């Protein structure tokens, strides 16, 4: 009942999910840029449009 | 909506999708046009001045 707790805390470190290589691209908006920012924030919602 | 550009990105299951597109085909037509607030007529008088 105790070795389990110690195994779990350690097991979190040893076992990790593969990481996602975030890529960067620059877009040159044609048209408005306020509307195409709002679009990319209601559609694909984790994109970090700056 | 894609801003105010008259486009509309709509995104759902295909059953809903082929139903909404059939409705929108029915109840969606361009607006009517105003007639005018001014008209002209030309009269070629024959007897009077």
């Amino acid at each position: 009942r105790t070795s389990v707790n110690r195994a779990i805390i350690l097991l979190g470190q040893v076992d990790r999910a593969p990481e996602i290589p975030i890529v960067q691209r620059i877009y040159t908006v044609r048209g408005q840029a306020a509307d195409i920012t709002a679009l990319l924030a209601a559609q694909y919602p984790t994109l970090r449009v700056t | 909506p894609v801003g105010q550009t008259g486009q509309l990105v709509l995104n759902g299951a295909q059953a809903q999708l082929d139903t909404a597109l059939a409705l929108l085909e029915q109840v969606d037509r361009p607006a009517p046009v105003a007639e005018s607030r001014t008209v002209q007529r030309v009269f070629q008088l024959v007897n009077a001045s």
